[PDB]
């Protein structure tokens, strides 16, 4: 009889006063971020090899 | 609590240590009854079925 509960929704839409709004789920959204340690790291390079890179 | 009456006395050993020796009428009279209150709770959890 024990059984799960299971479904990720995607966005959200919810009665705030009438005219309710959409909002995209926060959690599932994915996201990329730069990394900043390569980005500082290309200028600075001694060689074409790796400066290309 | 409630004002019982009380002696000091040993009572065949049935107060050897440190166990008390209450009477029936006591108990016939409510005295120290105690009442519990139990909550339980459910949910749904709607799923994707």
């Amino acid at each position: 009889t024990s059984e799960p509960e299971y479904v990720i929704p995607d966005v959200l839409v919810r009665k705030v006063s009438g005219r309710w709004t959409v909002e995209l789920n926060a959690d599932s959204i994915p996201r990329l971020k730069i990394n900043q340690q390569y980005a500082a790291m290309g200028n600075s390079a001694r060689n074409d090899a790796d400066g290309q890179f | 609590g409630q004002n019982m009456r009380v002696a000091f006395m040993p009572w065949n050993g049935y107060n050897f240590e440190d166990s008390i020796l209450v009477s029936e009428r006591v108990v016939q009279e409510d005295r120290f009854t105690t009442i519990h209150i139990q909550e339980l709770a459910c949910v749904s959890r709607d799923t994707k079925l």
